[PDB]
């Protein structure tokens, strides 16, 4: 009944947090001061377990190992093997050559079924070992109350429903009521992706006990304050614990790839057993007892097979898989390389993800102008005019008014980048000041501080006051910040250029409009003033105190406005302006607030300037919401709200008549399902995460993007794949990336698999024409897995042949990998030339020796005849066997070389599947090389000594080498009018039957 | 379940004509090429010569008795023991008789004793069809040596033909006078081509084995009038000399080993084929 | 006679060949 558990973590939490503490301390058994006694804690914690997650229940083992070894490919080959062990079992009724044959095929096909699943396994194997592997904890140690006294026990021992207190810098140790609190405010970035640090207090407050403030939540750390709180849940019943294990056991789901794979196995199989058998029926039709009549069923379901066709796959991949790791997009697994360019719609989070989660100026307000700092992490943008009066003054205010100060090792680092403790605004503030007005280190300690003001209770200001160091004017110093309404209500001198003035109403409402006009654009806005003291009243000597207003606190000079914001990574918004010139669908998820989320997603890009929401144009009409038609709004914005009470077909019906999406304050649970819908329409999905919000999301995405060091350590551990430097202008090459890995593959496949037509033929009209055998199994091995080998890996470092990402992305049901044309090409027309070269060599071979064509029929009886030394060709010679044999091999190993040589005309035109040869050109290194190691091995193998002997090849009489050339021309040439009708006739008939 | 489409078979049937039509177009192109190469590369085959023949170096000694594995094991009381062995020298000899060598227009009688080579100009077709020497049964004493005293075949005691190997234009050449050790061999050593069978190879060996050679005028070997070979095309019903071996003294319950090497410098021998330059027969008279 | 090739010339020729196009192709991929 664990499915009907597993129904209950998808579905959004609940609680109680809403009592009388009384009701709290009468449910649980506990005091609210003293705690409870370690006795009743010594009895709870071994009641359920202690407060500790369940360590990952994946601990696998490796005999799954086997089931690369399996499959339905491999089982042909086991077959194979298997039926070539009994055939040397069987040529043990005499004395036998095979100890360098028969007895050394089974173990090559043992090999290729050996090696090859041992390199499969250990790539998908990467997925299960190396895909779950996020760890580097101190383990902390909580502050619990037990019969009054405070005693700090390690984090496990702990318990539900007794007290706990935290303070600034603590864990917080597990899911807490909060029943007493002062100034404490907490990170829970990490559990519900919010930015900015919350507070919290006592009293009930939301009722989603997510946002409420009466409760804290295991893995956020206490930013400041002190608190203390009462346990309602522990161990894997928190509400993170309910979430790395919804992370944990779903389905990573089938990569865009391993399916055609599989239904690849499937073709070459049926068409190996088709001929296995009707085969298999026809030896025993003739002739070849129940004995070498199944021998040949091995000679063919085994010669069939493109043995070497899956090391040229997998190093197709790994070229890509290279590529890739040149891009600094890194996969766990070398399949889910090509899963971006297929994509269609991406996920992402706005914190942690979008953006560095680092409060920073963006906007300022001086001389009644509006100026727009810089706001990248790597300092490419535009740096305001920073000449006049009013930015020096309201620059020195600043920086001299705040409690921020760097930290030791702070130097080296981006001015931005750098650690510094303190507020996130006085962080934010300090931060531009370092960089726009010069260094601070000489500019706060110019100036020395007599009495300051934290931020206050009542009203909202924060000021100090410092000496002259002027020389124009000795008088005192005095500055000060706070909220433009109330600063507005205790000021009116104003300054110009170093000049002062009065509030005009005029410009009190430019004023007035330019704090709701920066502040409606989600910047979060602080006014900043001064003013002189007059020091005839107060000399230059006096230390004021703390106790009264010892100086005015109106006709203060204002100065300006400075707006912030959390802002985005520097890479992000140009890596979305191409996301949607590709097509993608782009969609923002966040747990973060609908303001904050309204302005970074229409100043990334994912909506567009002028497009009106749902609630932009009611409030544009001055209308009740209620009343516009939800067509017109090309964008929506949806609370998570509304986003408990939906069904399938209303998302449905938002994700489709809806661009520019982005939804708002949903759970982690509630990210899983959003891409749960944009996968009902059947497209692929990217998501793309920060903290633990984004392990269900990256779990059942196709492919779940993590970050490399702003990265928690679940919903990395779910993602599956990393952006290391947080550089998020990564996954604008990847998408590129997984678009030509999918072109330049096809090209690798056609191939190996023209090539499985003049391997196969051969020992097919064997049996039909009964001649004797034109190609060997040896042989068929060094060109699926021989030669081959290394032409089909050139093949993949192939380029684009024209502007990638000026195409959509790909339809996974139409656009195919394998689809019935590129069938119609290599094994239907291109291997058929193929054949008909290499016949053409077996031919000339036999006929200039002494056996005419027409005499070869019905021969290969008399033939493969150990003892029948008089054999009669059209000359009348007697040949003995080993003699005739040795012309066997002959003929084998020509036919070897004539494939290498139409492998070349069919290495240069699968080179490209539209354009003409000669304007991609032969710019490929790696295929000439290809291309000349193909040919010097095979020329290597021929005539190297004791090549007969080991391998049963022996040394080409050289008339032989220029029987594919004419195969291997008309064979460019085909394809090549082919790639040019295709280049004049767009529409249809050419271009319809045959491009793949 | 995409078998049946509405109006449509499989594939886009509708297209159907197209995808074959084309199939059939391109295809019988294909053949038509392909043919077109095969046809050239048989008018370059010289009509009368095959163009490489280097593979046939050291021609062969091979046996009538064509067996599984080089092994006569017969019963010399059950008629069927023998009937496979038999039937294949019958039948081996079928086209040896005199009667079905009647005619003389492609026939021609030679010397009844082993002479010098018989060169009929060159080996092109400017001559006529050029004459076979022929072959009496008689050259073959008691085995097969008319129908007197041959009945059973080896019913009695074994006896195997031993042939050579056709070569086109191989003019054998026998070891000179100055013989590397050639064994027992009578002093006619001019025209002829020798043989000689042992029990074992070169070490000790269970030697039990008396032999009865028959031959043209009586010699041990091949006689040099027949050589050398025009082919089929020139010479058909061609026949070449065959020359018999018998082991009387032979233990029955018991199987040995023989060897027959044949010498000369134009014979070789190979270690990885028993069969070129020599010949090798197992052998087990069970009663 | 017609029954004696010249195997082991065109073998050192092979490769040679074999030496010749794999170098180039060492010199093909090392662009520099
Ligand atoms: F982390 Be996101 F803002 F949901
Ligand atoms: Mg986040």
């Amino acid at each position: 009944k664990e499915r009907d558990m597993d129904e209950l973590k998808k579905e959004v939490s609940m609680d109680d947090h809403k009592l009388s503490l009384d009701e709290l301390h009468r449910k649980y058994g506990t005091d609210l001061s003293r705690g409870l006694t370690p006795a009743r804690a010594a009895e709870i914690l071994a009641r359920d377990g202690p407060n500790a997650l369940t360590p990952p229940p994946t601990t696998p083992e490796w005999v799954k190992f086997c089931r690369q070894l399996f499959g339905g490919f491999s089982m042909l080959l086991w077959i194979g093997a298997i039926l070539c062990f009994l055939a040397y079992g069987i040529q043990a009724a005499t004395e036998e050559e095979p100890q360098n044959d028969n007895l050394y095929l089974g173990v090559v096909l043992s090999a290729v079924v050996i090696i090859t699943g041992c390199f499969s396994y250990y790539q998908e194997a990467k997925s299960s070992k190396i895909m779950e592997s996020f760890k580097n904890m101190v383990p902390q140690q909580a502050l619990v109350i037990r019969n009054g006294e405070k005693m700090s026990i390690n984090a496990e021992e702990v318990v539900v429903g007794d007290l706990v207190e935290v303070k600034g810098g603590d864990r917080i140790p597990a899911d807490l009521r909060i029943i007493s609190a002062n100034g404490c405010k907490v990170d829970n970035s990490s559990l519900t992706g919010e930015s900015e640090p919350q507070t919290r207090s006592p009293d009930f407050t939301n009722e989603n006990p997510l946002e409420t403030r009466n409760i804290a939540f295991f893995s956020t750390n206490c930013v400041e304050g002190t608190a203390r709180g009462i346990v309602v849940y522990t161990g894997d019943r928190t509400v993170m614990g309910r979430i790395a294990t919804l992370a944990s056991g779903l389905e990573g789901g089938q990569t865009p790839i391993a399916a055609e794979i599989e239904h690849f196995i499937h073709i070459i199989t049926g068409v190996a057993v088709f001929l296995g058998v009707s085969f298999f029926i026809l030896s025993l039709i003739l002739e070849y007892t129940w004995l070498e009549a199944v021998i040949f069923l091995i000679g063919i379901i085994v010669a069939n097979v493109p043995e070497g066709l899956l090391a040229t796959v997998t190093v197709c991949l790994t070229l890509t898989a290279k590529r890739m790791a040149r891009k600094n997009c890194l996969v766990k697994n070398l399949e889910a390389v090509e899963t971006l360019g297929s994509t269609s719609t991406i996920c992402s989070d706005k914190t942690g993800t979008l953006t560095q989660n680092r409060m920073t100026v963006a906007h300022m307000w001086s001389d009644n102008q509006i100026h727009e700092a810089d706001t990248t992490e790597n300092q490419s943008g535009v740096s305001f005019d920073k000449t006049s009066a009013t930015w020096l003054a309201l620059s020195r205010i600043a920086g001299l008014c705040n409690r921020a100060v760097f930290q030791a090792n702070q130097e080296n680092l981006p001015i931005l980048k750098r650690a510094v403790a303190g507020d996130a605004s006085e962080s934010a503030l300090l931060k531009c000041i370092e960089l726009c007005c010069g260094s601070v280190k000489e500019m706060r300690e110019r100036y020395t501080k007599i009495v300051e003001i934290p931020f206050n209770s009542t009203n909202k200001y924060q000021l100090s006051i410092h000496k002259n160091p002027n020389t124009a004017e000795p008088r005192h110093l005095l500055v000060m910040k706070g909220a433009p309404e109330r600063i507005l209500d205790r000021c009116s001198s104003i300054l110009i250029h170093g000049k002062e003035q009065p509030l005009d109403e005029e410009l009190k409402d430019a004023f007035q409009n330019a704090y709701l006009e920066l502040g409606g654009l989600g910047e979060r806005v602080l006014g900043f003033c001064h003013l002189f003291l007059p020091d005839e009243q107060f000399p230059e000597g006096f230390q004021f105190d703390t106790d009264d207003v010892n100086f005015p606190l109106d006709n203060l000079c204002f100065v300006g406005l400075i707006s912030m914001i959390d802002p985005p990574r520097a890479a992000v918004p140009d890596a979305v302006g191409k996301c949607r010139s590709a097509g993608i669908k782009v969609i923002m998820v966040t747990g973060d607030h609908p303001i904050t989320a309204k302005a970074i997603a229409k100043g990334v890009g994912i909506i567009s300037e002028g497009n009106e929401t749902v609630e932009d144009i009611a409030a544009r009409l001055n209308i009740p919401v209620s009343q516009v038609n939800p067509r017109d709004a090309k964008a929506c914005v949806v609370h998570g709200s509304d986003l408990k009470d939906m069904t399938s077909e209303q998302l449905d019906d938002i994700l489709k008549y809806h661009t520019e999406i982005v939804f708002a304050r949903t759970s982690p649970q509630q990210k899983l399902i959003i891409v749960e819908g944009c996968q009902r329409q059947g497209a692929i999905v990217a998501v793309t995460g920060d903290g633990v919000n984004d392990s269900p999301a990256s779990k059942k995405a196709d492919i779940g993007v993590a970050m490399g060091i702003a990265g928690s350590d679940v919903s990395k551990q779910a993602a599956d794949m990393i952006l290391l430097d947080d550089n998020f202008a990564s996954i604008v090459t990847g998408v590129e990336e997984g678009r030509l890995i999918f072109d330049n593959l096809k090209k690798s496949i056609a191939y190996t698999l023209t090539s499985n037509i003049p391997e196969i033929t051969p020992f097919l009209i064997f049996i039909i024409a009964n001649i004797p055998l034109p190609l060997g199994t040896v042989t068929i091995l060094c060109i699926d897995l021989g030669t081959d080998m290394v032409p089909a890996i050139s093949l993949a470092y192939e380029q684009a042949e024209s502007d990638i990402m000026k195409r959509q992305p790909r339809n996974p049901k139409t656009d195919k990998l394998v689809n019935e044309q590129l069938i119609s090409m290599a094994y239907g027309q291109i291997g058929m030339i193929q054949a008909l070269g290499g016949f053409f060599t077996y031919f000339v071979i036999l006929a200039e020796n002494g056996f005419l064509p027409i005499h070869l029929l019905g021969l290969r009886v008399n033939w493969d005849d150990r003892w029948i030394n008089d054999v009669e060709d059209s000359y009348g010679q007697q040949w003995t066997y080993e003699q005739r044999k040795i012309v066997e091999f002959t003929c084998h190993t020509p036919f070897f070389v004539t494939i290498v040589v139409v492998q070349w005309a069919d290495l240069v035109i699968c080179k490209t599947r539209r354009n003409s040869v000669f304007q991609q050109g032969m710019k490929n290194k790696i295929l000439i090389f290809g291309l000349f190691e193909e040919t010097a091995l095979a020329a290597f193998l021929s005539y190297c000594p004791g090549m007969g002997v080991a391998l049963r090849m022996y040394p080409l009489k050289p008339t032989w080498w220029f029987c594919a050339f004419p195969y291997s021309l008309l064979i460019f040439v085909y394809d090549e009018v082919r790639k040019l009708i295709i280049r004049r006739r767009p529409g249809g008939w050419v271009e319809k039957e045959t491009y793949y | 379940w995409n078998s049946e489409k509405k109006e449509f078979l499989g594939r886009t049937g509708g297209s159907w004509f197209k995808i074959l039509l084309f199939y059939v177009i391109f295809y019988g192109c294909l053949a038509g090429i392909f043919i077109g190469t095969i046809q050239v590369m048989l008018l370059t085959i010289s009509e009368f010569k095959p163009t490489y023949q280097d593979r046939v170096a050291p021609p062969g000694l091979t046996q009538i008795p064509q067996s599984q594995k080089t092994e006569i094991s017969f019963r010399p009381n059950d008629p069927q023991s023998y009937e496979s062995y038999v039937v294949s020298i019958v039948r081996f000899l079928e086209k040896y008789k005199d009667l079905a060598q009647k005619d003389d227009m492609i026939f021609e009688d030679c010397g009844n004793v082993p002479s010098e080579l018989k060169e009929r100009g060159e080996y092109n077709n400017e001559r006529g069809e050029r004459k076979v020497c022929r072959f009496r049964l008689e050259w073959l004493g008691n085995c097969s040596g008319l129908n007197d005293e041959t009945y059973g075949y080896k019913d009695g005691k074994p006896c195997v033909i031993i042939k050579l190997n056709r070569v086109l234009g191989f003019k054998p050449k026998p070891p000179k006078n100055e013989s590397l050790e050639t064994y027992p061999v009578m002093k006619y050593n001019p025209y002829v081509l020798p043989v000689h069978c042992t029990g074992k190879r070169d070490e000790d060996k269970e030697k039990v084995g008396t032999m009865e050679y028959f031959g043209l005028g009586g010699y041990p070997g091949f006689p040099l009038q027949y050589y050398p070979y025009y082919g089929k095309l020139l010479q058909p019903k061609y026949l070449q000399p065959l020359m018999a071996v018998q082991f009387t003294n032979l233990t029955m319950d018991t199987e040995i080993r023989i060897e027959c090497k044949a010498y000369g410098e134009n014979i070789g021998y190979s270690e990885k084929d028993r069969f070129q330059g020599r010949f090798d027969v197992k052998i087990e008279v069970k009663s | 006679d017609p029954f004696y090739y010249d195997y082991e010339t065109v073998r050192n020729g092979g490769l040679i060949f074999a030496a010749l196009a794999f170098i180039v192709g060492l010199i093909i991929i090392l662009s520099k």
